[PDB]
């Protein structure tokens, strides 16, 4: 119901979306353009990094999940930060950045 | 309250 009204925002409906991408595409199809009950991509896109920034999302020592956060919510920018600072991805970050350039 | 555990 809330997939196709986009509402209850603040509901992460965690009965089904028990996965992280589960989350990601729950909110993707609620968030809205232009008071209440309403989300939309600068404030979804900030709300998950500036509240529940690395730590939150990395406590699984699972890199990658938190690097699809970023890059399927548009900032590219910090993904590739984020990602060039694991000394295993180095390659993977700088190329990643490449393409974006 | 959004869930890190990734689909594995």
């Amino acid at each position: 119901y809330c997939i196709i009204g986009r509402c209850d925002v603040t509901d992460n409906q965690s009965e089904v979306a028990d996965k992280t991408e589960d989350y990601l595409w729950l909110k993707l199809n609620q968030v809205c353009f232009d008071p209440q009950d309403r989300l939309t991509l600068s404030q979804f896109q900030k709300q998950l990094l500036e509240d529940y920034g690395e730590s939150h999302f990395t406590v699984n020592q699972q890199p990658f999940l938190y690097f699809q956060v970023l890059f399927l919510t548009a900032q590219f920018e910090a993904a590739v930060a984020f990602l060039f600072r694991m000394e295993r991805l180095r390659c993977h970050a700088v190329h990643v950045a490449l393409v974006l350039f | 309250a959004p869930p890190v555990r990734s689909i594995y």
